[PDB]
């Protein structure tokens, strides 16, 4: 009961979720055959919202993986847990975007959706009863903005009771890797917003941060950058696979953290994260916990919180602990920090308890926060977009894929009414 | 699976594949003989036995460099249906190489081409390896980029185009053949990438210290560069790239599409030590003027937009502290209207060596592909040795008899002088 | 509960601290791993003062250490006891001071305050109530004079409670270490006079004394004079730590010895030392230790008490005894001595007794004197910094640094009120 | 992570640095391969493989001393591209050292300096050698001065500058070359280092017994002053010392900054014996007259600050005894406003010796830096030889003729008598 369909996109997409599903398989004792070996008889209790058992007593993952090209396909399907998957599920093209939004949108991805669609439909009859989808992929790619939007867009139109939420991956300030970002980034949040329950808005800068300021990394790659999202995925459904004493799921946090259908754009924090050797002068209890998911150095996204006013927290705690001490923490940062939250909303803090850790540690928790700081990520991008459209510039290559000029200001002027509703209830009272 | 023949036009584009296709088998392991003792299905198509050839196909219009890859070491390896040879060249000529002697053997190429086209199922582009100011290079590519967005059209059509010297000129006709050979490639080309020969001799003089350089250590330096684009097809790579992926990063407008190669580092044997060689150390070479193979100032002009292809031992979070402090940089410059100007790209597998070489082995590489404003003061000085021997006349008999009318020449000169003003518009900032 | 929170400055305070970290360790049985290995059961009763336990039964010192450049804080952290601090603590800088007290407390002090005042907000909320803070540095120095009384500035704006001490080192009268030494203590007194509660004036010139003629070592270093500082420093504190029949601590001697809130300079004294095999023939009894406390080569500053007279004495004594034969003591030397103290202050004489001695010894004691012999210290300062003041010689590193000479004649200007004051109070009755 | 590069200027400062790397090899276990079988990091970038390279520019404009290097035995430890060497030498002419043959170079050596600051983080300050009497050492360092103060400004930039001799003088224009380069780096130095030739030739004979001295004997000992003076950035010290310190300590006013050296003690082999070399012994052989580097009388001036630089086994209370037995004495004097003249530092490492050399292994030595008025009767000695030469104007024609005004002698020479007055205004006591 309440399985989730998870959607892989782009060439991000795929490298988070080739990560991810490595990820919850120590969650469950999952060897890369696809067999069972765990040890605790509460890993198979609810093995069937990510995992399909099969003949022979070999469980199979719940996944579907999209991409234009067969490169990235066949990296993982060569490398470790890639025999895992089923085969069937490898959908893919052989044109290519060449990292442009109107040909994974218009062009290629249409005459791909039909071949996704009845996979989607072939998972989605199989499941007892269906919590909901959720997606990864990118926003300034050309395979993950373009496909994955679209499938946005077709599955709401079947499933509208299904929760869909994006672990989309946000472009960053400093640095830039896709030049026509702001085109790729506007287009693709005209359609988050109209058809996503929830959206996890994530930087890549600002997890270079954490890996070089926190953890002490020399060497990060991005095994090492993927493995902190897929962290805090299985943080999010870890109370839908395991009983608590406060048990929550896709659809409480849903309705907990959206008071408005516009404003469903998150920031995620996960804690502890410590040094390796670093790790043995410091206490692990509740308020060392409370500390490092507050501050503005473990935000997922390359925002200070400190400039908006959140509107509503949900804070996600795994393992044995006590309910007064999580309120001496959760009340405490909600006192001394009076006035950086919203003052309409009272007690914007949820509370979430499950009772099983992630393997070796002895506690953890997990942060969804929702705050006006989000801003100025939108006021960054619709600054770029509006400096780069007023000259035309590589607007060839997607008017050359049927698309209007009104399409574009549509999109600004979609994206501007969203900078304009946050910037009114940060100043409201 | 995605693979991308070539096609190798005249002498300089022959000299070229001969120490490209040197390199593609050391980076295989595969023998002169087509043995070896499918990444690499992008770029040889296998036989029934154990036996791999290249996709590409040799044209010429004389024959005498074809006949030396017909009887040199890597004979065994081509097929002998592609190496195409004519009866005489075009001899420095743009109407000898679009009107007289290309049209007798250009269906003859095209059906070598769409043959190869049959069997590769995603084909993604064509690179055309040529020379502006030789007859065949010049003449016989216009001719053939005519064909082939007549044919294929959705194809990512590339060229490594060799750009003439600013004064080092060997052939007199020079001016001539590259105002012409634009004027048609115009409207077919995707992405035409710029090296100079005079800056590769300034290079190996001064950081190589070789004062005796041949065409073939020129060809060795070019290969890398074609190596590090092609790198991402042929290897798994952390953040690849694809040959559509250029055309869309590079080019903000549909005239300019003229961006320029660096390569970095370029260093000799015994230089190899002495130096850590880190990614924050080897980019900030690849910006440095002294190091561009284009023989223009780009101070002098703007950067629009700019490719990096790390390959090697590369550790991406230093790339995003090394792409960040040029950003700070004062020299370098950017157009006002492009806040992002960076594509960047990581692939595993390091650069290797070639034995008899001069690069040493080193664990990383940088290739730039640049497209900036600084060639609009080259062109400009293109068209003034164009405008100072036809106000004479000079050489005009020998391009209207061999069939060409004499007022093509203001039809080509005056859309180059809209190109030049078309970077004038590009140079100037927004409105308030 | 009455924790302490150790922050030190400079070159000195931390050659200091790591001496001083050292002698709390074998007062409380801590190995340099980190863990407990002591035997008797008191050592771990208040042990949360100094200490913060932490997972797997280690404990962590709560102290903090600054410095300008890498260099002394890479010797620290490889000498012994450096790997039982926490990596996080060590807060430096890249610049260095120069040693000059310009760019100490506004280029670079000014730079690096924020990055402190994280941490030591960090171990503040930590602590179940708050004792006080103490800081060790330098007055000579640039680093612990520019940097240390920025600290000691911001401290007291946020915690006007707390207690604020400082075990700083004065210059010598003989011998100069720093050539611009009367500009560095000029302008770092202005700032102690005005935040500190009370202030320990050390000269090493009076240390090589004890070294010399009391001790008879031939060749002492700095490990065997900081050592002499760091054994008066614990026996402050050893009424905190441990019962006695009469516990002091911290804010009983902030009261009992600073009369008046401008004259809160002190002088330290350590009773006993002996040599080392000279030891066999003296007693050790309380007239023994009594009778080195208040002999003038005993103050570990270079100042002869004969000269002015006493305000205040605090006599702190260690391990089993008797009040009466102290109070035979103390009595007895404001009897025969009776012009060389105050007279409109009656039983100027503060008892303080703890029942633990040091490890080995059989007991102890601590002198903290008050004095209006220390006006010496100050119009030997003095004298020198109108000596080249002048002259303005050695000024364009202060110009340099936005720095008008108005600053200077302040400092000048506040230093002769001070003089006043102790000027008064000695011939007054 | 405190690094500081050396700049190494003509001849005079090459033959120096190839004593000074030489010590520094020895004082770490570097071999002159650059191998070893990080304290060191201050003066060594590592590569990647297991090799260290010196932070040092040799430049010079005649290239017979730089070949000496790239062919002597210290061949495989420098990088090929730091030794920068000139077609001709200046040949004793400030005039070719700042305005003919400077200005082609300078722009290559900056570039050089400032890459190896940006691999380094901590850089504290330049090192300078040159000497006062050369065309290079005084043209191409004055300048190299200017562009360092335009480009860094907050860096430590010491000079150990070879002061000309009052007697034994090599070339004849010594008087114009000093004059010159010194009204140009008065602006731009911070702490500039005396050394006199004529005082180590006193010093190898009456201490050392050595009556045939040559270059090399006289670069050791220099070398064991630049040894002691980076000996804190090196190794750790009970009381460690900056190179940011010096010019705060010894620089009272912002024109004076030039004080001289002392080393002590210099014995030979055989006297290392008979004696027991105590810390109170060797400090008051600092102060002997005989023993001071530069021919100048201390009895004469005053001294304004002395800095004391102790390294090997040094006990810190008996340095306290042996500084205060010199404050005692009658004829070392202070000046009156300066009652603090003293800046005390320890270092725990002993100064080794060189194999092949001339000085005994002791167990501590001190290097004193103390700058005192008595410099003053020199200045005006030298000043007294420039009014002799010019007053004929004699020489003139060489220093017109290179691209130099006539009247700039005026500027330079009024600019020095004004230096000369202020030490009479730093010599009388002060009021009441
Ligand atoms: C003795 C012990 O506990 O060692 C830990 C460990 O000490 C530390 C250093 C770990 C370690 O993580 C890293 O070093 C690291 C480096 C780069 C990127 C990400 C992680 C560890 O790898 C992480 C790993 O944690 C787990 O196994 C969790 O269950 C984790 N799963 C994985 O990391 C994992 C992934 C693929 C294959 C195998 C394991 C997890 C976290 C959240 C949700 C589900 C699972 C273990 C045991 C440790 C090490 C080895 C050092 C930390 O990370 C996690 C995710 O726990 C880093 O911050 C914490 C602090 C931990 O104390
Ligand atoms: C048999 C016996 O008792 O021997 C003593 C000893 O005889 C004497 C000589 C000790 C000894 O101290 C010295 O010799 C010394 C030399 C230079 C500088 C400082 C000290 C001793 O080291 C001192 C040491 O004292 C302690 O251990 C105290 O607990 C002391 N802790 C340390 O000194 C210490 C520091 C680091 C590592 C180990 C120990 C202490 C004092 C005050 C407050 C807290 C702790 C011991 C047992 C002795 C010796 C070894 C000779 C004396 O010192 C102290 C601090 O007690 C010197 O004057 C006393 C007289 C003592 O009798
Ligand atoms: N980069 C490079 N350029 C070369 C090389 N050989 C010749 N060129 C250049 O090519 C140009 C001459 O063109 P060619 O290719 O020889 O002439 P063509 O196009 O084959 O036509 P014909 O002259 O009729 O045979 C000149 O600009 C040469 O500098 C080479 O090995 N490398
Ligand atoms: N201390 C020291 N001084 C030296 C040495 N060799 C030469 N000198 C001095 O250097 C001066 C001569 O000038 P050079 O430095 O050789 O000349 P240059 O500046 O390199 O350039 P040119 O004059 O153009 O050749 C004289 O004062 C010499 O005493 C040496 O080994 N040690
Ligand atoms: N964190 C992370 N970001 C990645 C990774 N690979 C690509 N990206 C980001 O994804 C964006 C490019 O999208 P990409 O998926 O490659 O293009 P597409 O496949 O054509 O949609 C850029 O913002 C990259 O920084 C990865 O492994 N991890
Ligand atoms: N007792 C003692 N005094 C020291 C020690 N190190 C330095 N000093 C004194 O501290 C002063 C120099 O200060 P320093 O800390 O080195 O400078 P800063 O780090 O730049 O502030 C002088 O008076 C020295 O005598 C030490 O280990 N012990
Ligand atoms: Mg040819
Ligand atoms: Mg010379």
């Amino acid at each position: 009961m309440r399985e989730i369909v998870h959607i892989q996109a782009g060439q991000c997409g795929n490298q988070i979720g080739a990560k991810f599903w490595e990820v919850i398989s120590d969650e469950h004792g999952i060897d890369p055959t696809g067999s069972y070996h765990g040890d605790s008889d509460l890993q198979l209790e609810r093995i069937n919202v990510y995992y399909n058992e099969a003949a022979g007593n070999k469980y199979v993952p719940r996944a579907i993986l999209v991409d234009l090209e067969p490169g990235t396909m066949d990296s993982v399907r060569s490398g470790p847990f890639g025999q895992i998957f089923r085969p069937d599920n490898f959908v893919f093209g052989q044109s290519g975007a060449g990292n442009n939004w109107a040909k994974g949108h218009y062009t290629e991805g249409a005459e791909l959706v039909d071949s996704v669609l009845d996979v989607v439909r072939k998972e989605s009859e199989s499941c007892d009863c269906l919590q909901g989808f959720q997606l990864t992929h990118s926003l300034g790619g050309g395979t993950g903005s373009g496909m994955g939007t679209l499938l946005i867009s077709k599955i709401r139109e079947e499933y509208p009771d299904r929760i869909m939420n994006t672990f989309s991956v946000v472009p960053s300030p400093k640095v830039s890797d896709t030049v026509v970002e702001p085109y790729n980034a506007t287009l693709s949040v005209h359609q988050l917003v109209e058809n996503t329950d929830e959206t996890y808005c994530i930087d890549n800068e600002a997890l270079y941060d954490i890996c070089f300021r926190t953890l002490k990394l020399t060497t990060p790659t991005y095994g090492d950058l993927n493995h902190l999202v897929s962290a805090t995925m299985s943080g999010v459904t870890t109370c839908l696979r395991f009983p608590g004493q406060l048990n929550a799921d896709l659809r409480k946090l849903a309705v907990n953290m959206v008071p408005f259908p516009r404003l469903h754009f998150f920031m995620p924090g996960f804690a502890p994260l410590t040094s390796r050797g670093s790790q043995q002068y410091r206490a692990l209890t509740v308020p060392e916990l409370t500390q490092q998911m507050f501050d503005a150095k473990n935000m997922m996204a390359a925002c200070d919180p400190r400039h908006g006013r959140y509107l509503t927290v949900a804070a996600v705690f795994r393992g044995r602990m006590s309910m007064k001490e999580v309120d001496e923490q959760m009340l405490n940062v909600q006192n001394k920090n009076s006035s950086y939250f919203v003052e309409w909303i009272p007690n914007n803090v949820k509370t979430a308890v499950c009772d099983i850790p992630p393997r070796g540690l002895k506690m953890s928790a997990t942060f969804i926060g929702n705050s006006t700081a989000i801003q100025e990520l939108f006021k960054r991008i619709s600054e770029q977009f509006t400096a780069m459209f007023r000259r035309k510039a590589f607007l060839h290559w997607y008017t050359g894929e049927g698309m209007d000029e009104m399409e574009f200001t549509e999109a600004e002027s979609n994206m501007n009414d969203l900078v304009s509703e946050y910037q009114q209830y940060q100043d409201a009272t | 699976m995605r693979e991308c023949i070539s096609i190798h036009v005249g002498q300089a584009g022959v000299q070229i594949g001969n120490a490209c296709w040197e390199l593609y088998c050391l980076e295989h392991g595969i023998q002169p003989d087509g043995q070896m003792p499918d990444s690499f299905n992008t770029f040889f198509s296998e036989t029934g036995a154990g036996k791999h050839v290249p996709r590409a196909v040799f044209v010429d219009l004389e024959p005498t460099v074809i006949d030396e890859v017909r009887t040199g070491t890597y004979r065994q390896l081509f097929h002998p249906e592609q190496l195409i040879t004519g009866k005489e060249d075009a001899a420095n000529n743009y109407a000898r190489g679009h009107y007289t002697i290309g049209k007798e053997i250009i269906d003859l190429v095209l059906d070598r081409i769409r043959k190869l086209a049959d069997q590769c199922t995603g084909l993604q582009g064509f690179l055309v390896f040529h020379s502006f100011g030789g007859g065949t290079g010049s003449g016989f590519t216009s001719l053939l980029m005519e064909r082939l967005s007549v044919d294929y059209g959705k194809k990512s059509k590339l060229e490594f185009s060799i750009y003439p010297a600013p004064q080092v000129s060997t052939a007199v006709v020079e001016p001539y053949n590259s105002i012409l050979t634009t004027h048609t490639t115009l409207e077919h080309s995707d992405c035409a990438f710029m090296v100079d020969n005079e800056a590769i001799y300034d290079i190996c003089r001064r950081n190589l210290d070789i004062e005796r350089p041949t065409y073939t250590n020129l060809n060795r330096l070019i290969s890398q560069i074609v190596s590090s684009i092609t790198a991402s097809l042929r290897f798994d790579g952390a953040l690849n790239v694809d040959l559509t992926e250029f055309q869309t990063n590079l080019v903000p407008y549909p005239r300019i599409h003229f961006p320029l190669a660096t390569y970095a580092p370029v260093i000799s044997a015994e230089k190899a030590y002495h130096e850590q060689l880190s990614v924050a150390e080897i980019t900030n070479a690849c910006f440095e003027p002294a190091n561009q193979m284009v023989k223009c100032d780009p101070r002098h002009g703007k950067y629009m937009a700019c490719c990096l292809l790390y390959r090697g031992d590369v550790v991406p979070k230093d790339v995003n502290a090394a792409i960040a402090t040029i950003k700070t940089k004062r020299s370098i410059q950017f157009v006002d209207w492009c806040p992002t100007g960076f594509k960047v790209g990581i692939n595993y597998q390091p650069p290797t060596v070639v034995p008899g070489g001069d690069l040493a082995k080193v664990q990383r590489a940088v290739c730039m592909l640049s497209n900036t404003t600084a060639i609009a003061e080259a062109w400009a000085r293109l068209d003034h040795k164009f405008d100072l021997m036809y106000a004479k006349r000079a050489f005009v008999h020998w391009y209207v008899g061999e069939g060409m009318e004499e007022g093509e020449f203001s039809e080509a000169r005056e859309d180059m002088a809209a190109l030049e003003k078309d970077y004038e518009e590009v140079g100037v900032d927004s409105v308030e």
